[PDB]
């Protein structure tokens, strides 16, 4: 069982970074990330048209799977606010589709192996193996072509605000202007809660995004040391730790945003 | 890495996401709600029909009860009607019938009667026969004559 | 010596996660057994425990703020 | 590179112990679910044409219960029918009876009127006997006949 | 040396938050279990519980003053 | 350079937070949850919660005295 | 010294593990005795445990993620 | 390196202050529990209370009371 | 100067064994306790405990990593 | 460091108030709500009481012991 | 430094121990609770506990490797 | 570096001053908890808590003994 | 730069006796509570408690015998 | 009394000077050529002839219906067998004599160190008595549980003790326990083994600990305010003195009882 | 040295507030125990006296019965050969008056039966009178009678 | 210190402390102990026996009387109880001496049977009286041959 941890092929060392650039010689550059969102964009269209084209009674196959996915994701929504679970469920529902395919890309072979570059030779004596990776020539550091989207903190950050606009849009939208009667209303001791919980509201965006982006990076970047640690029968628990752990994240994330949303609106 | 034009790009690539999956999620809102409208307002109408069906089968034995009564009214009617015609003629061609047969037999009565009433059939001999010999005599002999006990033989 | 402003954001942000890591995981037990024992005030009881986490893992964010902006 | 190949082999055994572990019960809940619908929308649809066409089987039935209606009406005609004919039959024979004990009784009272008949003759026998007796004593009587060897 | 100044910021702001923080989750989690025994007092105690916060946040708000000032 | 001062007020203030924060935190967690289980006794406790609070901040000012003579 | 930040990896890494270590065995617990007593209830229990999983846990990533900056 | 003795100062005020400061909160948690199962037995109680404050207090002081002799 | 490296792979793996190991101690003993008041939960309610369990591990193996990092 | 025999003090004065702190009102929480029940065994529940607290006193006093062996 | 060697060996067992011992306390009071309140579910009980144990003795044990690593 | 022995003493001090303290007002409030939850067991079970009583106590003197051997 | 094996020694003991003190504190003072709510199931519980309590001490014997490999 | 003392400044008239006791070891009370005897061996004798006078005193009589000192001396004698029959069944009458002269003697060992002149009576070899002249002053009548050389031979003779009648009581199988079950106790029985290892140790030592903490605390709260303040810590002190005692007798009788079952 | 005199006043103290404090329960507490002791084993005494006065009592008892039995046994016998002497007294007496009344009886029904032998020898004289009045009544004396009687 | 020598003094001195004090205040005092306690156990099993031994002296007065009474009940047999016998003996006795009495008076027939030999005297006169004094007119005309030929049934 034990008996075949052979870490004479392996990675040399290991490549932690933010988000790069990718090469994008017009105009405009795309990075490592806007090349993953376009492929799980036109992934996710994909699969909502193999569901949409062929829609009727008892439905089977991955039709089936599609709606079994949207009526638990709309009662989970419907046990929070039921006013709004028919209202504002395409932005959770994309936010939760989105993030756990972003999140599932991440395992793919070829995320941080494969680069666009802009036993005899591993050290022996040493479980981390040393065997140079293909660009070793000219210097070049093997940009990953190939980064998992949440793992930026442009496109969690672009998330977060959309979230934080959307939570003050349809607060704002049947509210009055209670807003500014929540938060430092001047009444005895709520003036300080209000004035603390306007802190939290702002920071709301900060924090999630902070939080998505760095369980992404964390969950990559042990991969890749734990590889570079032992290439084989090692990381196969942990890489089911960091699955599971992406689909529950992109669910929490939904859920925080429409959480946020009924505590805004009531 | 801090960047605002790949953040806005994102903005906007994540906009074209929400509104194309903002139609695609329209479409099995109405799905699922005409699916669940479909299964409520069916078993809503199931009950129904089988509502309907109860009152077909209380129409079905309104309709039993009633031709059972009109059935048992006529046949008691029919059989009264001609009950009363048959007492009508029992006891009609009972007297009649009675009557003509007692009084054609007192009729033979009086015509076997009437032949009686003549001289010989007037039972003279035996008269004659118990004067003369059951007298403890011969003939017209003691306290015995001729005419005067012909005059009241004859009566 | 070397900088101590690696030391310093390692020790904000450490110390902004000992706490509120506590705080929050209290509030939910404390909520999560309340909803066990009555359902009906459930609603009720969220509400009032978001605010507890809008609190508490503030404090946190404030730590890591310091951080960024001392590792910055 | 060279964590390509750890990678894939990585992904093939993640991906053979996530089947062997949780294929089994994912589409059997999946099973499970469109059963359910299967069985609401099939069982449903099946029993919904079936009371549709219900409001035509109740004319049926109206009619068959008409046909019900027909033949309860040719057997109480029946019975009518031969109910009346026995009562109106023994009706019938105990006139004829009664007519027959009429005839008995004229035979009766034919009997009584001989022998009333025959009485009152034997009495008018006596009775002219007497009277010739009576009215011609004075022939030879009260003389040879009162001792008459005593 | 010259990071003493945000070693004492970080310092502040962390232990400023590791107080408050689990004094905010026990807090609600109480407050939060009182309301599900019995929801009349809810109201009577909920102010009771922002007061109670109101003090150990204060604590917190001390040391990011003294975050504020080192820094300034 | 004699930084230490900065580090000391930090310390200080930071413990202050440190131990009266979850102090309060206990403390009104319990007089809530005695509070929701009899409503009619309250005002009593209120006050020793209160007493409670007038002990234990006690503390945290005591510490923030010393930042008061150390932060100058 | 030279390799402090070594150190700053190690203690960012360790308080982050020590404070929402404690927060999600908290919840857990809380939660599971809250399903054991009543099972009908665990359609959101398990969701609300989970939301505050996350909630605690992501002051462990704040902290490794500070710490992997540091060391990168 | 004199002003070494003020970080005495702070932490001899400072970890003396949280020590007994969450274990007074125990206290008076306790002491407003039991006014909320018997009111009847509640001034013996509260004597005791005092009691078991007279004990932290006492070591609060005793952390105060170097203090001020490390740093006047 | 020269001996952090040790100091700092001591400290990461000392602290993320502190914070777990708690968080485990709390996950099976409210685990076991639910065990004993509702017996068939079991194979339902044991593995939302291993699941919590698969996150405080992670959190250990969160540190282990980092040992090994600076450590390599 | 002529003036690490001052930090050494306030160590000791300090840790060795962490223990018997929380020991003192653990112990007192846990004797009023054993008066708060039964009350008539108030005068045994004392015993152990205060014999838990000449232990951990014991630990306090026992850290000061070395405070006065330090500065003096 | 001729130091920071013997001292990591120090700190890994020593914050090893810390996390642990606190686990195997928990977890063998929950269980024996548990035994108390049911016993015929004793032997599942068993088992439970003592793969705690094993999930949070890894922990001490990686401790005891880092010595075994830094020691050698 | 002069006073590093006593440094090292203070700290041996005040770490088994922690302990253990907590360790006896957890014992000693849970035998008074179970003695007013039931007397008459009670001459059964204070001896066992004496024995726990005896337990923290060795490991907290054992550092007095490591104390001494740094204090002479 | 010459006492760091007193340091060393001193931090192990301490780091020792922190975790399983009050672990030990805990697994008696639910055994006891679990020897007053059933009595008959007592000698179980106790030798459970026992090899509980053989389990945690042992993690601080660990650390003791680490003092006495520096010690030596 | 008042709370309004004015006597709490009288460090000014009395002052001690420097806490002149930190000896962890054993001074020579009276040179001899052979085995010296120290401070602690000297009070070991004198306590040794108090228990034995009071011993006499007790049981000349041994009269029914216990009065006056023989009432004292019967009750703590039948609530040691209450507690030991409490612990364990039978083995009371096997291990009585022992627990019961450890509690005597380091109860009254104990209580001998508030007695005054234990840390200001001392022999020649703010400034004391002997530092006038050249010869160093070493103090007389240490308390008999500040020795480790007493201490841990309670320690050692309680373990011999404790592992003679756990031998006796268990068979061989006491000897190697239940090394050979290989699926739980395999791992196990090593944890217990150096546990019974380190717990005569930690026996000895939470008696050194505990006194030597004792007379340091009277010492130097003496050397703070040598009035008024000391009461307190002199109190504490005279309680846990007795609770050491007890609880050390407990302990030694109860790890017997773990030993035999 | 100076450490003397706080020493003692420390001590002093010390034991002036123990005899103040812990001297009346501990007192009170060896009161109640040597109370307990005394009243046990007096009330020992008693029981132990009862006994022996009960097995004084109970032999007592079994001589005061062997003494009734041998009351009864001699009354029963006194009074059996009473009233065996009386009963044999009555049976004589009751036999005494039988022989004389059987005697006095046998007495008169000789006088009786020589009353019956007189009317015997009567009736004997009727008979052979009669018998000779037959004799010398059939030669003569039939007449002179009948006419006798004619006469009247 | 860790010095051997005050480590073996030491543990001499507690071995010879155990061992004195198991001659003088271990064996005595609790021997007196005990021995109360066996008291105590003599005394509450003496009452029961008290009571026991009042219910067995009831029984065996009860038992006593009884006896008596059974003696009694066999004495009045006196080996006597025959005296009945007796006077039905004596009642025998007296009828057959009462018999004996009235066979000897109806012996005085023997010499009733003689009474008739005063017929020459007696029988003769009233007879020829009779005849003399009846029916003849009172007159003996009638010679009337005398005594009958049976004469007086002779």
């Amino acid at each position: 069982i034990a008996s075949r941890f052979f870490l004479y092929t392996g990675p040399p060392h290991v490549e932690v970074a933010a988000e790069v650039i990718f090469d994008g010689i017009p105009g405009f550059p795309i990075t490592n990330s806007f090349v993953v969102a376009i492929i799980i964009d036109i992934f996710v269209i994909a699969l909502a048209v193999a569901a949409t084209r062929n829609l009727q009674m008892v439905p089977r196959g991955l039709q089936n799977v599609m709606e079994f996915i949207l009526e638990s994701l709309y009662n989970l929504f419907r046990n929070i606010n039921a006013k709004y679970v028919a209202t504002a469920f395409p932005l959770v529902a994309t936010i939760f589709l989105f993030v756990l395919f972003g999140n599932w890309f991440g395992l793919l072979p070829g995320v941080g192996s494969i680069g666009v570059c802009h036993p005899l030779s591993s050290v022996a004596a040493a479980e981390g193996e040393e065997i140079h990776d293909t660009c070793a020539a000219q210097g070049k550091k093997l940009v990953p072509l190939f980064r998992a989207p949440a793992a930026d903190l442009n496109f969690t950050f672009a998330i977060a605000v959309i979230s934080f606009v959307f939570i003050e849009y349809w607060g704002f939208r049947a509210l009055g202007p209670g807003y500014l009667k929540k938060f430092f209303n001047t009444n005895g001791i709520m003036s300080f809660v209000g004035i603390i919980e306007f802190i939290s509201e702002l920071v709301k965006p900060f924090a999630l995004a902070f939080r998505l982006f760095g369980n992404i990076f964390a969950g990559e970047v042990l991969l890749v040391v734990m590889a570079f640690l032992v290439p084989l029968l090692l990381p196969l628990p942990f890489y089911g730790f960091e699955v599971f752990v992406g689909f529950i994240q992109a669910l929490i994330f939904a859920l925080l945003t429409y959480a946020f949303l009924n505590i805004a609106v009531t | 890495g801090i960047n605002p034009t790949l953040f806005i790009a994102q903005l906007i690539n994540f906009l074209l996401l929400i509104f194309i999956l903002r139609a695609l999620l329209y479409r099995p809102v109405m799905n699922l709600l005409n699916e669940r409208t479909r299964r409520i307002e069916e078993s809503v109408r199931d009950a129904e029909k089988v509502r309907e069906q109860l009152a077909n089968a209380r129409r079905d034995y309104e309709a039993e009860i009633a031709r059972a009564r009109q059935e048992a009214a006529k046949i008691v009617a029919q059989a009264q009607e001609r009950a009363k015609q048959q007492e009508a003629e029992i006891i009609a061609q009972a007297r009649r019938e009675a009557e003509r047969l007692k009084e054609e037999a007192r009729a033979q009565a009086e015509q076997e009667r009437i032949r009686m009433l003549s001289e010989a059939k007037s039972q003279i001999a035996d008269l004659v026969t118990l004067t003369a010999s059951r007298v403890l005599g011969a003939e017209l002999q003691a306290r015995g004559h001729d005419a005067l006990i012909a005059e009241s033989l004859a009566a | 010596m070397e900088g101590l402003n690696l030391v310093a954001t390692a020790l904000a942000v450490g110390l902004g996660a000992i706490g509120p890591g506590v705080g929050i995981g209290i509030i939910v037990s404390g909520a999560v057994q309340a909803i066990g024992r009555n359902p009906e005030i459930e609603n009720r009881v969220v509400t009032y425990m978001f605010i507890g986490i809008a609190f508490t893992e503030a404090l946190a964010i404030f730590g890591l703020v310091i951080a960024f902006l001392i590792g910055f």
